[PDB]
C-alpha cells in the first residue's frame, strides 16, 4: 500500500515536495499519508495509499518519471506503514 | 507493405499537426534512403510542409529531376534553370523537356529546341521548329518519326 | 452519471493528508471536495451544494471535456484534474486563490488553449500539464512562462529567471 520513492531533487522544501507528491499520485487513488515522516528529503519519500491496486498502478506507471529535474525511482516499501 | 507503412507514418504525422517531428522526419528520410519515385516526392513534399531543399537532394540522389525542377521553380535564375535543363537532358519524359524549354524561354532556347528535336516528342519538335521559324528540319522529322516508331514498339511479364 | 447535489451529499468526505478540508460527493457517482474519482463525470456542475468548505478537488479519472461551470468558491486551493479529457479551459475561471492545478494526462492540444490560465491572478503557483499533446509542441515551456508568469513551478520544474528572460527574448 506504501511506495518508497528515492532519487529526487532534495533542494525542494519539505511542504512543497509533499504537496507535489500528493498531487501527482492522486491520479491513481486516494493518498492517505499527510506528511513525510522521514524528515530527511533526498528522495526518500513514502506514499501511503488506501487501496493496494492504486499503489501497484502508481509503481508501474510512474517509474522513472521526471519530477523536479530527476527521474524518480519507485519501489514497494519493506514494511507496512504505521497508519495502515 | 512498406509503402503502406510510410503512408501510415505520413498520415499519423499529418494528424498530429518539435523534436519528435524531427525524429519522424529523419525516419522518413531513412525510409526514402532504403527505398531510393512519386511516393518519395510525396514524402519530401510532406517534409517541406513540416518545417524543402531536401526534395532536391533526394531527386539528385535518384537521377524525376524535372519534377524537382518544376517544384523548385514553384518554390521560387537563368543559370540555375539552364543547369537544370541540361541535367534534365542528361536524364532524358517529353513533358519534362517541354517544361525545361518553357522555363528557358534566345539562341540557347533554339539550341535546346534543336537538341529536343534530335532526341508526344515529334509533335513538340514540330512546334519547336515552327516557333524557331516564328522568332535539316525534315531529317530531324524523319529521325523523330523512327524514334516514335521505336517508342510505340516499346510500349515476369514486365 | 451527472454531478448532482444528491451525489454531493454523501461521498467519502474527510480531510486531506495535507489537512486540507472538504466534503465529498457520491450518492452513486462523481465527487467533489475530496475524491471526485472514477465515476464518469462528463461536465462539472452543481458545485453550489459544495457550499464552499473545500480546499481540494480530486477530479481525476473522469470524462471531463472542459473546465467551466465553477461557482464562486473562495476556499478551493487545489484541483487534481488528472486522467480526464480536458480539451479547453473556460477563462472566467477566476476562483480567487486557486493555487494549484493538475492537468496531467488530458487532451489540451494548442498553446492558445492555455491562454485562459493567465487569468488566475497571482495565486496559480503550481501548474502541471505533463501528459498532454501541447507539451510536445515547440517552445511549450517558454510560452507557458511568458503567458502565465504567475506560475512558480511548472511540470514540477521551477520556473527560474533564466528561462523567464528567454521567454522575454521571444
Amino acid at each position: 500500500n506504501t511506495l518508497y520513492v528515492s532519487q529526487l531533487n532534495e533542494k525542494i522544501n519539505m511542504q512543497r515536495l509533499r504537496v507535489n507528491l500528493f498531487l501527482l499520485f492522486a491520479t491513481f487513488g486516494e493518498v492517505l499519508k499527510v506528511s513525510m515522516n522521514f524528515k530527511k528529503q533526498r528522495g526518500q519519500a513514502f506514499i501511503t495509499m488506501r487501496t493496494i491496486d492504486q499503489a501497484s498502478l502508481a509503481q508501474i506507471s510512474l517509474n522513472g518519471e521526471r519530477f523536479f529535474g530527476k527521474p524518480l525511482k519507485v519501489e514497494f516499501s519493506k514494511s507496512e506503514t504505521k497508519t495502515l | 507493405s512498406l509503402t503502406q507503412m510510410v503512408d501510415v507514418i505520413e498520415q499519423t504525422v499529418v494528424k498530429y499537426g518539435d523534436s519528435i517531428k524531427l525524429a519522424l522526419e529523419t525516419i522518413l528520410w531513412q525510409i526514402l534512403r532504403k527505398y531510393p519515385f512519386g511516393f518519395w516526392k510525396r514524402f519530401a513534399t510532406i517534409e517541406y510542409q513540416l518545417f524543402i531543399a531536401v526534395l532536391a537532394t533526394s531527386v539528385k540522389w535518384f537521377p524525376l529531376w524535372c519534377d524537382y525542377l518544376n517544384v523548385l521553380c514553384v518554390n521560387n535564375e537563368t543559370d540555375f534553370i539552364r543547369n537544370n535543363f541540361e541535367i534534365a537532358k542528361d536524364l532524358i519524359s517529353h513533358p519534362f523537356w517541354d517544361k525545361f524549354i518553357e522555363f528557358e524561354v534566345w539562341h540557347n532556347v533554339q539550341r535546346i529546341y534543336e537538341y529536343i528535336i534530335e532526341v508526344h516528342q515529334y509533335a513538340r519538335f514540330f512546334t519547336s521548329y515552327k516557333k524557331f521559324l516564328n522568332e535539316i528540319d525534315i531529317v530531324l522529322r524523319k529521325t523523330q518519326t523512327t524514334v516514335n516508331e521505336i517508342w510505340q514498339f516499346e510500349s515476369n511479364d514486365d | 452519471m451527472k454531478f448532482t447535489p444528491s451525489i454531493v451529499i454523501d461521498a467519502p468526505q474527510y480531510y486531506v493528508d495535507h489537512f486540507n478540508g472538504k466534503y465529498n460527493v457520491d450518492k452513486c457517482v462523481i465527487l467533489r471536495d475530496l475524491q471526485l474519482e472514477t465515476d464518469s463525470e462528463s461536465m462539472p456542475s452543481s458545485l453550489k451544494h459544495l457550499t464552499k468548505p473545500t480546499h481540494i478537488l480530486d477530479l481525476t479519472n473522469n470524462d471531463l471535456i472542459m473546465i467551466p461551470d465553477l461557482s464562486r468558491r473562495d476556499d478551493i486551493h487545489t484541483l487534481l484534474l488528472g486522467r480526464n479529457n480536458i480539451v479547453e479551459v473556460d477563462g472566467r475561471l477566476l476562483p480567487m486563490n486557486v493555487q494549484n492545478l493538475t492537468l496531467s494526462n488530458n487532451s489540451i492540444r494548442r498553446f492558445e488553449d492555455l491562454q485562459r490560465l493567465r487569468r488566475a491572478p497571482r495565486t496559480l503557483k503550481n501548474l502541471t500539464l505533463i501528459g498532454n499533446q501541447v507539451c510536445h509542441l515547440a517552445n511549450y515551456r517558454e510560452h507557458v512562462l511568458r503567458l502565465v508568469p504567475h506560475l512558480e513551478t511548472l511540470d514540477f520544474q521551477n520556473v527560474t529567471a533564466e528561462e523567464r528572460k528567454s521567454a522575454m527574448s521571444f
